[PDB]
This record gives C-alpha cells, structure tokens and sequence, in this order.
C-alpha cells in the first residue's frame, strides 16, 4: 500500500521532478510506459535532465532497444541511477545514460550476460537456421551497443559476457558501465 | 503375452517384423534387437519389414538404418498404409530391387523438423549441426533415390507427397505389390 | 493373456478376426499381421472379418485393405452393430459375394475429416492432399458398391444412413445373415 | 505503474499531441481502439499529421484491416514510427503510412511473414476446403497490400515472404517499407 | 489371469457367460466372441447369459442381440440384481421360455438418450436417425413381450421401473426361479 | 490503454454522435447495452439517423434478435458500417440497417452461414427432437431475415449459408447486404 | 464499453423514465436488486406503472418468487416487455405483469418448462423424500402462478410444460402469456 | 449493474428508511456489516423501528448469533421481512423480531433444520469429542433461541427440526415464527 | 497370478470366498461367478463367506443375495471386522443356523442412501422407487433377523452400531465363534 | 477495511508525520515504494527524521540492498522500529536505522540467518560455479553489514547466522540489532 | 515375457546387452545386474553392449563403468544411434580395441549439468562437490581418449558433436565397423 499525501502519489512527484523509473522487468508494457514518459518530459522541457532509476532483472532484447533509441533519441540528456540491481537489458540501458551521468548505489549489483532463448522454438531447419541466424545478430548488436557505450572492444565484450558476469559498483565503474558511485549523503554520517 | 505380441512374435519366427510408430528411441532399439536376432538365427534369409510409421528422430532411424546395413542378410521394405520422414526413408534403405509398396500407399517426403534453445553459443552449436544433419539426409536419400541432392533438397522443403506410381517413378520403390 | 486375448486367439484359430474399435495405426498393424499370419498357415481357407468400428484414419484402412485385397485367400465380411465411415470402406472391400450384414446392423458413408495447421503454403499443400485423398474414396466406394462417382460424392456430404436393406440396394453388403 | 499529473496520464498527453501508439498485439479489443483514436483525431483537426508510433509483435488479420482502412480513410496523414520491432502485421500498418512518413529508429526491426494459422481448424473435407481458399485469399491481399505500398511485384513479396524475413531499419528503408531512418535529436551530441 | 478370469474361464467351460456392465464396444465384442466360440465348440446346448447391467449403447446391445439370434444353440437369459435399458432389452431377447428373473431382480424400461452437436444441417440427420432408431427399439419391445407397440412407447415415455413379478405380467420374462 | 481522462473516453466522442460500436461477441450483455444505447439516442432525436459500427465475430442468436428487433423499432433511421469483419450474426446486423445506408470500408469481410450449436445437448431423445426443431426453426428465421433485407428467395439463401459463405465488400454490395464501398478520402492522395 | 452522456449511462436514464432491466440470469443478487429498484420507484409515484425488460435465460424459484411476489405487490401496475428471450422463470415473470400491460417483440422468445434440478442431492431416503416433496411443491406453485396469469387451467399448463415448450411471440400471445406483440414504428418504413 | 439516481443507489436509499438487506449468506462479513448498519441507525433514532429483509440461504452460526445478539441489545424494535426464502440461520433472525413485527410474503419459504457440519474434521478421538460437545451444545442453543422466539417447547423443536423442515408463509404463521402474511397493494386488483 | 489371488485361488479350493471391499457390480459379479462354480463344483458342501465392507450397492447386494438363496450349497457367512449395510445384509441372509460373527466385529444397521437428479417428473418416479427400496428392504431384514418391521424401520433412521454380543442377540448372528 | 476520516486514512496520516510502514515482504515493489516515500521525504524536509515501521518476514536480498543503500543515502535520520517481527533482511533494514533510533516493542521477535536460495537454480557446472560464488559474495556483504551496524565482528555474525537465530527484544538489544526496547505509555496503571 | 523383453533375454543369452534410454539409477542398477551375470555364467566370452543413450546421471554411469572394469570377460561397446554424455563416457570406457562406432552415429562431448539449491553453506558444499566431480571426469575421457586434460576441458565446455569418422580420429572408438 502506497500512501498518497495532499493530492499525489510519491511516484507523481518524482515525475514532476523528471525522474522516470524502471523498476520492474523490460517487456512491451514496461517498454511504452517508459518511452511515453520520456516523450512527454521532452515536450514538457527539452533542455533539462531526465532521471531514470534502473531496479529490475532484465527482460525482452526488442523493449531493451525501443528503450534505447527513445533514450538516445529525445533531446533532454538521460541520467541512470542504478539502485538494487541492473541484470541483463537493465544494464545496457544503465550505460545507455549520458557519458558522465550514469550513477550506481554503493551496494547495487550490474549482471551482463548474453541474450538466452529461454524456451523452445520449433519448426523445420529451414525456420531454425533464420531463427539462429537472428539471435546472433541480436547478441552481436548488444556486443556493439555495450563495446560503443563503455569503450571496450566488442571481442572484449564477447568474452567478457559468455557467461555470467556480476559486478559491484566499484567494478562496474572500472569496467565502464557507470562513471561514479554514488556516495552517501547523511549529515550526522557527515558531522560525526 | 498378450495377442498383439503373440502374433509378432509367430511372425517374427517367419522374419517379418514391423515398424508401425513414430521412429522414437525404444522402438528403434527393440527392432535393432530384432534384427540382430534374425541374423544371428540365419544370415540368408531375408528379413521383410513392414513401414506403417508418420516419422519420428533422426537418430533413431539412423540406428535402425546402421543395423539394417551391417545385417547379412538382405532386407526386403513394404511400405503399407504409409511411410512418411524417417519411414520413407527406412523404406527407401531397403536393399535395391526389394523395395516394394502396396498399391495404396502413401509416401511423404520433407525437411528434418528440430528445436532450439538455450543461449546464444548453444543455439549456433545447435544450428551448424542441424546444417550437417539435414545435408547428410539429403545425401543419404540421393544415394537412395537415384535423384541428384539439389532435387531432394527443392522437393523436401515443405512437403512433399508421393502416392505409390509417384514413388515408384522418383526411387523410393522397385515394383507395386499386386 | 486375459480372458478376451484366450477367446480371441481361440477364434483366431478357427479364422475369425474383429474390428471393434475406431481404426488406427494399432488396430490396423494387428489385423494386418493377423491376414498376413492367416494366409501363411492356409492359403486356400476363407478368414472372416467382423466390423462393429465407428471410424478412423484412412492411411490405417487403407493398410488393412491392401492387406485384404493381396491376401490369397478370401476375406469375408460381417457388418454386425455398426460400420460406420472407415469400418464400411473396409466392409465393402470383402470379396464380393461374401459381404454380409446382420440384419440389425446400421451402415454410415460420409466423407472424410480432417484438420488444416500451419502456414499458408502448407495449408495449399494440406489442401491440395485432401483433395487427393477425397477423390481416391470415392472412386473406390463407387467401384465397391457399384455406383456411380456422382453419387457416391452426392450421398457422402454428409453422414448417410443405411440399414442393412438399403445397404444391400445401395452395394455395400451382398447379403443379409439370417439363420 | 504510470504516473499521472483533470488527471491526465502521458499516453493522454501525447494525444492531445496527436500520437497514437499501437504497442500491444493488434486484435480487435486494440483495433476498435486505434480506430476511435484516429477517428477523433481527423475530426479535431484533419490537415494536422498523426504520429502512430508501433512496436508490436503482430496480430489478426481483420483487425490489421481494420486499422489499414481507417489509416488510410482519415483526411490527417499519418506518420508511422517504428521503435523496438514491427512484426508481421504490424509491419504492413509501417508501410501504410503517408509516403514521405514513414520512420523507423535505427535500432528497430521489422519481420515480413506469410499468414499462419496457429492450431488447427477441424471439420470435414468440405470446410477445410473453404477454410484453405479464404487463407490463400488474405496471403494475397496481404501481399498485393505489401506490393501497393513498398513499390515492388507482388510475386517478389510472395517469394521474400515464403519465410520469416527479418529487416533492419537500413533494410526496411532499401526494401521500400519505410522512408527514413529517424537521426538522433539528442543536442549534446551534435 | 487373475481370479476374475479364471472364474470366468472356468464357467464359460460350462457355457455360462456374463454381461456385467455398460453395453459399451468393448464388451459387445467380448459377448459375440463368446457366442461364435461357444457355438462352434457346440450347437446343440444351451447358453445362460446373465444380466447385470445398467445399460449402455444401442448399436452394441444390437450386435449382442444379433449374435443371439443367428447362434444355432438357444440363449436363455437371467436378469440378476438388474436389467436396466439396453440390458432389459437383452434380457427379453433370450429364447422364448428361457427368460428367468431372479426374485428380486429388477428392471428398468425407457427411452434411449443421446446428444445434438454438429450444425443445423447435421442436426436434422441426427433427429431423423434418433426417430428411426426409437421406433426400432419399440418395435423390437412390442415384438418380445408381446405388449402392443403403443403402450410401450407411453410406458418407455420415462424410467419404468418393474419388479419380477411385475415384469413376468409384463411379458419381459417367461419365469422366476426358486429353489 | 485507451486515452481518457477525468471521461473524454473517445467511444462517449462517437456516442455523443450518434455512433453505437458494436466490437465485440453479440451476447447478452452487449446485446443489452446496445439496446440501451439505441433507445437513449432515439429518445434524444428520434428523426436523426443512428450510425452503427460493426467489427464483430457474431454470436448468439437469441441476442441477436434482440438486436434486430430493437433497430427495426427505433425512429430513427439506422446506418451500419462494417469495418474489419461482420461473421456470422454481426453479418445480419450489417444487413439490417437502413436500406441505402449499409456501407463497409474496402478490405472488410461478410461471412454469412447457418446457425451451429455450441456444444452437445444431451437427454431423452424427445427432448432432443424439441431441440432440432428449435433449431431448425431458429435457421430458417434467419434465412427469412437476411432474404427480407437482401432481395433474395430463403432458397437461395439456405443453399449459400450451408457450408461458410465469405465475401469481399464489393461481392457484399453485390450479393445485397450491404450498398456501397467507402472510399477513401485522405486528402494528399488527390 | 458502454459510454456515458450531469452525466449518466444509458441504464441511468432508463431507470429515470421508471424502466427496470433484467436482463441477466435470476438468482439472489438480481432479485435483490429488481425488489430494490421496484421499492424505490413505487415510492417515487405510487400510480405510474413500472416496466420492466425482460431478456433473461432463467434462473432460481426463491428468486423467481421473490421478484414475483415484489411486483404483484407494489401500488403501481407493472408492463412487462420481452425483448429477446425469456426462458424458464422470466417467462413467469412476464406472464406476472398486468393484464393487457404485457408484451414481446416480434422476433422474442418465451420458454416454458417444468423446475429441473441442477446437479444433485445426496443423502438417506428419509431426506430425499423431504426434498422430493420439496420439488413438487414448486413445481405446482408454478403451474398454478401460470394458470392464474394466462387463463388456462393448472391441468394444461402442467400437460404443456412437461417438456420444453418454446413459443414465438405470436404463439405466446395466443397462449396467455403476453396481450400484445410490439409493431415497429420506423418512420422511413412506415412510409414505405 | 443497479441503477443510482440523483448520486443515491436503491441500497442507499432503502437505508435511509432505516431497512437492512441480509440478501446474502450470514457469514463474518455479513454480520459484522449488519452490526454495523443497526448500530447507525439505532444511534440516529433510538426510537424508531428497524427493517430487516431477509432472503438469505442461512450460514455460519456465530455469526448468527452475533447478528441475533445486536438485533436483540439496540434500543429500537426490529421488524423483519422474509422475501423469497430465509432457510437455516436466517430463519432464527426472521424469527427474532419483535413480536407482533414479523412478515413474510406470500410466496415466501421458511426453512429450518439442526446445523450440520460442513466437511470432515479429522483429529485424535479427545479433540473430536470436544468438537461433538461443541456441536451439541449449538443445537441446543438454536432450539432454545427458537423455542423462545416461537412459543413452542425446545422439545419440539428438536423433534420437528430432526430432518429439514420446510414452511410456507402461511404455515410459519401457524408455527410462530411469523406474525402476519403480507397482502398485496395493487389497486388494478383491488 | 499374483501371491494375494493365488491365495485366495487356494481358499476357495477349499470352498472359502471373501467379501471385502465396497459391494459394486464388479466384485458382486465375481461373487456371483463363485457361488455358481462352487456350487456345481459340488452341491453338498457348505460356503463360507467372510463378510469385511463398508457398504455398497443394493442391487449388487440383491444379486449375490439371490446366487446365495438359488445355490444347493448351504452358505455360512461369518463377520469379520466390519460388516456394515449391504455386508450386514448379506451377513444375516446365509443359512440360519450359520451366520457367525467373530468377537471383536462391529455391525452397522442404517437406512438406504441415495441421490435426486433429473427434472420434477424423473424425480417423482425416484422418489417412489426409493418408497420402494426402503420397503422391500426393511421387509427382508426382518425376516432375516427375527424383529417386527417397525423396529426395524425405527433401528435404522440414523445409524446402529452392534457389537457381536448385540448383534446376536438382535438377530443378525446366530454365534460369536470362539477357538 | 481500512476507515477514512476528515479525507484521509490511517497510511495518509502517518505518511504526513513523517512515517513508513514496511509491513510486507521485501521485494521489488515495496522496495520501490519505500525508496520513493524515502526520497519525496527528505525532499519536504530533510533535518527532521524519518520512521520506519518493520513488521515483516523477509524477502529478496537485492531488494534489501535497495532499501539499506536508500536509507543510508537520505539526508535525513532514519529511525527503525521493529512491531511484530523483522525476519531475515528486514532485520538488518531494522539495524541498519541511526545508531540510537533502533527500537522494538517488548513482544517483538527479530530472526536472523543466512541467505538461501529458494527453489533450484539448474544449468552446467561452469554456471553454478559463477553462482556459487555470488551467492558467497551475498552472504558476506550481509555480515559485513550486520557487523557494521551491530559493532560485533563479522566471524562472530557468520557463526550465530549459520542457522536461524531468534533473538526477542532484549535479546536483540544485547546483540546490537536495536538499541532500546520501547516501554508501554498507557497512563491508566502507569 | 513380452515381445521386447522376449527378444532382449534371448540377445542376453547370446552376451548382448544394451543401454538405450537415459542413464540413471534403474538402467545401471539392471546393465550391472546383466554384467554380473553373464560373468558369473562364463569369464571368458567377452560382452557386447549396444549404446543409445542421450545422457543421464553420473554416479549411476560410474556404477556400470564399475561394473564394467571389474568384470573378468572383456568388454566391446558399440555406438549406435547416438551415444551422448555418459553414453560417451561408457562407449569410451569399453575395452581398448573393441569400441566400435556405427558408420552414422554421433557422439556428444559435453561437461556435468546439475543444480544447486538450499541455504550458502549447503551450495558451497555442493560447488565443492561439482569441481571433485568435473576433475574426475575429464581425467576419466582423456584417459580413455589419450588427448591431454587441457584440451578435453576445453572442449568438452558446451557441445561438441563428432562423426563416427572424428570420433575415431579423437580417440573414443578404435574402428568403425563394416
């Protein structure tokens, strides 16, 4: 149960202050909710931020890149913060923030690993050659986007995400998917 | 015993056995069984097998198609009701000149069908081998047919239905039973 | 060896063979190598054949026809409770002269059914086999029954019903079995 | 969850800036839908371009129709933005745009595939029969559709369509599909 | 073979068989087996059939009553515990003066049931067919009892329930054993 | 998700013009609702014509009689549009309005055939000849239906309708149900 | 979808013209609510007469008596319209209404037939005999309701509702059920 | 769907006149909103009766004899009417009005009968035989409350309640858990 | 033949059946198979019948009541466990003077159970069968065990449970069998 | 049901003092709900503190870190108190308020143990060697947190974790979890 | 018996067994009963086994392999079909000189599957295990095959698909038979 205050929602006044968030898996749903917001802060101020908080295990590569190019193409430069986790999709979309502006919680966790067809395609071989041959351009095309956004060679990149590779913030910052840690805040942390 | 397996049984003591399922892995070990039985009984006499399959693996079919290879003693193919993926091609494996069909019967010839899952390494494994298997089948039924390898690989594309004075003329079959 | 495979093997001796269930793979692969295992033990002898079968596949009846028609000896029929759709293709494929029916049997011709899946193209080729497949019946019901294909096609849009009377005037059986 | 901010969500807000967007797959609860919508929209202001922007995995092929008649029947023109996948029927409802307006982001896809019937239709010989014309029928409207739009034969599109055919945005663009790949607005870039 | 059959085994050696349950295909197939054999073992004995059962099919219960009739031997039928629909029919069916009710058997006469599925055009066939069959059915019914075709037709109307004795007035059975 | 706020939903914009939707399967509770909608905008100008949209798969026969007998009273004129498909019940519907304003956009589709049970009834076989004569009665109702407001013998009717009947708008303008093709009037096509 | 038009819906504005729709299946929340609707509208005015929709597959007995005993007891006088069907306890609830204030559509439906059981009882003799006596109560209470609304005596009603009668709207008004058949009133077809 | 009116539902209204609908089955909720609703209206107006339809197929016996128990403590006098039927514990509240202020419709029906457990309670031979006791001392209970109510013996009652007991208005009148058969108001037939 | 029907095989070579599970059609059936096999096997000698159920048909019940009546064979049926309803019926209904229940079995005397379904007509004729049923019923279990009908009628409203001393003296027993 | 009252209801009011309920499991959604309540907070006003309401069983662990990293981010203080019981991750969002402000009812429970994986995780050995050694990783962050907010050593929290330990509120305040047990207010029997 | 296990008994009495299914705790406890018997029944006659299997689990492959090292008579394995995973490792596993692979069978090359599930401690246990295991393993194939241990590793990582023709080139069958 989420309180309102007087009337809004917190969610409301996050987007009143620009900050989109993607907190739950990326699929079609996901995917035109995020783009339409993002349209609509564009028309509403095309020269201001736009906040984005990534919480979420990943999803769909087709939502990740209607995302990505609503991202890369609106005018209002994009911030990711990354909170809880960024797993899969999530992650492209964490570099997919404007070099300088892409941020991680101390204790968030980046998990890159490349596109898996969970589930079974069927058909015929002639179907299946077409259907391998379009999972590998998609895994490549995520290789580039990943190699373009954290200046790594794509091989690098294939390497790296044959499988599962989880890093902490500190090694997400090294690697190049975000560009500072976020640090803590508290004023009696602070005075004390 | 019941009377299914009681007939099969007299019937395989007069070498017929039949292939009457889709070609799964446990009906092709039980025929592989009993081929190598037939033959270790009498290595002249021939073995008449009867194919009323709709297909099945390629794996299992190659088993049955290595036993009948090695066997020695000539296997005779009917192909009744229908032969279709793997039993046309067990039909079409039978040794040259003992390939028969029954005048209503129906052959069918198409295109291995498979699967694809897991990650995206595993799917290109999975795709380079799906590439050799479909050519070593289309190699295989050239051999068979007597057709050159591009004409089975246009015709089997999507399906291609045969009846038995079709099959006859393609290769499939050496006479119609009458 | 249950009590129905003791009595069904007992009549199998004396060569009486049944097909009372809905034709299938199974059902024809055991008549099959019953005809077959029959007309090895005694080619001269008749084998007898009763249909009580509601239908099934065409490839499976078609199996047991082509057996029926090679086997040297001469496979009557008996059409006692039902022989309906596939069961009647195979009742009036006995030989002709030895298709009885039982005086209470019911007779049903109707054309076949099927189920259409996948692409386009495979649905002309589907379509294409159907309209094979429906050509090859009911040139053969014709040749059974002795009627013409046009009627044949005319009668089978639909299920047709016959007793065993009008069974004997339309072709399919040349007998009514009363003793 | 969406934010709203009258309450007004961003999908009504982007309508009253004229944009229509066809995110789900297309039926008839989604074709009724977009229809309203462009209805309304051509009567509030028709010399006015509507955005419909697409992303979906596909759909029927009557509410596609559907959808292909009322875009095509409106006064507005209307300019169709292609941002994560077009597939199958959506890709048709790309192609429909004003020419000249049709888009597509440079990472979208589209994927051209001839009508398939996903289970099976039962019934006599005499219904299949029917059933197989009236399937054919659509697999040539939707050709001849692809063929009015993209410029090329409608036996070239039969014959690229035998399989999945599966375009970048480049592609589309070469195929005839679309018009022009969108550029990226983002001015710290340029 | 499990004590059931052996059971049966050794009864059907003394030309004793049952029919115990729904008149489905199945068991209609095992009961003309068991007559066709038990009539070429023997021609000239009879055969006790008895009848616990609450029904079933009609085209099975037709092939039943067909194999019954054509056997050379005579078939003498016991309702026992009950004889309901189609077993009633069968029960009625045995020869004349060998039709026996246990004492407190009890039978059940009605009309048949069925189902409409199909589209309008099938649905007319259907009703034709359902009317033929019905009149059939108490055509049969008036012939083995003896009662005339219209009262049996208002009697099957709906579920007729008769004692022994009832059923002996009746005309469904010639006796009530006792001993 | 339709864009609405708090209601412009744009289905009030086309009731609010004298436009019912009929989108969905013909039930009960449609059937209802369109009878609602029919009587409230005859109350509110009776001699103002009533526009109908039809994008439905049909369905019961009950309801849809329902249906017919309500735009067959009503004061107002009634105006169908077929758009996407009009299967079955709907077909009888889009043949039901007023004769001249019967229209269907290019690509649409008219499927007219014979009433069919959904599902088994079962029971004594009297009960089963109540059931076959109802239907047969409820079948040819609707051949004198669609006779009565096409032009055309029951005869003919009943041969077509016995296996599926499919028809372009244009075979629809031909056979009667409807009386013209919409054409399209985008305004940078001329 | 059932768009609006102060605003208010379609049922609204029938319910403000003294119009009651049942148009779903009987049963204890319909019944209530009709029973509601019919209150409140007789205490509204008293001496105008309520009508009521009818297109209804049937539904319960209690709730049948229920809405029955509602009508036959307000002040004022009920008109009973049948609009597509009316099956089972709705044709008794059309035959409820006031004489010569009932009627059908043209192409309506009225269905009449005996109280059949949904599923079944179990229990000892001794409980099944209370509720086999239970049955034909009903039962009887049924045809007698029918008889004292259509004229016809409770022998008849009984020997035609035996088994399923259906009647059109002419054939229902020759029976008793409805006084009138509604005619058209298009205006274009009037003048035609 | 039940029609509001001008922003009043029939519910609402009918509460205003001080009458509760226990239209459903007597369970937790049920009762705690029926608490609720007497609890309102005995605070509004202590000195004006209260209505209580019932047409309810009973349920729960706590929650009976919670709803019976605040029928019984507020200061104003219920007055209770059986439409269609009010079996089982509903039966004890129509029972449980005032006397003098209890009437059911014509065609009503009463039921009563000994509560009766609903599933299978499985324990040791100790619990089972504390939940029997429970059991009977509930029995008890709903024969003593309704011998009170109705001026018979709680011996009688068990006896005629041993096996479901079914009463027309009539006979409940002559059994005393009503006082009075409504007569209808209808001037056409008066 | 598994271990337990090879038991039971060599029991009733000895002329020893057993009743031990819910009375329905099928195992009614093999008891009535038994008692007929048994009793041609020889006409003389007595069976015995253990009786452990829970209850059962009645039609069922009435089936092997009547074998067990018709047989030559004197029946002993002695109750062993629990022997409620339809295995208390048949447990008073073998030969007087030897109808045993061991010492530790319970009896369980109870009124009919059943179910209403169709319409109000199909439900009058069920309501009246089941008059019926209870009727003939009560009847027997008076004759058998001695007590005028109305205690009967009276005994089994509800439920009466009868240790073996109680049965014995009510009427169900004639010993309790001690070794 | 949840009363409202003059509008507002209970959550709104606690809300406006400052006040968050973290009554459900921890996962995804109300880690995204108590990071926004967080955050609109320290927006209205930072100096003043935020509490924390804990009456939960658990939940995922990244949602955990969340929570932890929010709170600890905030320019406000964060004080905890735990109601009913603060299981597995809710125990360290409970120690993981202000040093000072970490409070617990006398009857309130605190568990703690070692993360587990529920459900199976299958796929080659190489896969479960990399999620092995995450969920290592996982369960020594977890005790470097708790022994950086309990003052206890990291080995000393690995061995009392191994199983569950149930610690009651005193027990906890020796442990560090909380720093003081809050004491009953009524001032009747003070 | 039946018809299948009528022919199986008689192969077994001519020292034929066959594995043609998954590998796990009934086949092996069954292939190693049928091993232990046809020892006991002569110590010299070697043991065909027959080979289809598409995988299974390991410690009941490791029972066979057992079974099959310490049984007196030798041991020819003779992959047909298909022989993937521990139906590698025990066509590998036969007899050096009598591991026979049929002209079209394929052989798969892959590392352990498994799953971890459970509290930290418990998963770490199980990782431990999972290493002891793999280790095991590819010592195991590259004994049998003679490719060292680096390469078997870094094959035997996802799939690797082999020919009969490969299979004899790599090392796991010593003739292809014909």
């Amino acid at each position: 149960i989420l309180p309102s205050f007087i009337e809004s929602n917190p969610y409301n006044k996050l987007f009143e202050e620009r900050i989109i968030f993607l907190g739950v898996q990326v699929d079609d749903a996901s995917a035109n909710d995020i783009m339409a917001q993002l349209l609509v802060l564009e028309s509403l101020d095309p020269d201001r931020d736009i906040t984005m908080y990534i919480n979420s295990p990943g999803g769909g590569f087709t939502s990740l890149m209607a995302i990505y190019d609503t991202m890369q193409y609106v005018r209002a430069d994009i911030q990711t913060v990354c909170l809880g986790q960024a797993a899969s999709a999530a992650a492209v979309l964490l570099a997919a923030g404007t070099p300088g502006k892409r941020m991680a919680l101390p204790n968030a966790r980046v998990l890159i690993h490349q596109p898996s067809l969970s589930g079974v395609i069927q058909g015929q071989f002639s179907d299946l050659e077409i259907q391998a041959a379009e999972i590998e351009r998609m895994r490549t095309l995520m290789e580039t986007t990943l190699a373009r956004h954290t200046g790594k060679d794509a091989g690098v990149i294939r390497k790296d995400t044959d499988r599962d590779k989880i890093l902490t913030a500190e090694e997400a910052k090294d690697y190049g998917i975000i560009d500072t840690v976020l640090e803590y805040r508290k004023l009696s942390a602070q005075t004390a | 015993l019941s009377l299914t397996d009681s007939v099969y049984e007299r019937l395989l003591s007069e070498r017929i056995i039949f292939l009457g399922s889709e070609v799964n892995d446990e009906i092709a070990n039980r025929l592989c069984a009993q081929i190598l039985l037939l033959a270790a009984e009498d290595a002249s006499k021939d073995i008449s097998l009867y194919i009323n399959s709709p297909g099945g693996s390629i794996s299992a079919g190659m088993a049955i198609y290595d036993t009948m290879v090695l066997a020695p003693c000539d296997i005779a193919t009917y192909a009744m009701g229908m032969a279709a993926s793997m039993g046309e091609f067990l039909l079409a494996a039978g040794t040259k000149g003992k390939r028969y069909a029954l005048p209503h019967a129906r052959i069918l010839m198409h295109q291995p069908l498979g699967g694809v899952t897991g990650s995206a390494a595993d799917i290109a494994i999975q795709a380079e081998q799906f590439a050799v298997i479909k050519k070593e089948m289309f190699r295989l039924n050239a051999e068979f047919t007597g057709q050159p390898i591009e004409r089975i690989e246009a015709d089997s594309d999507r399906d291609r239905w045969f009846t038995a004075a079709e099959a006859l003329e393609y290769g499939f079959v050496d006479h119609i039973i009458t």
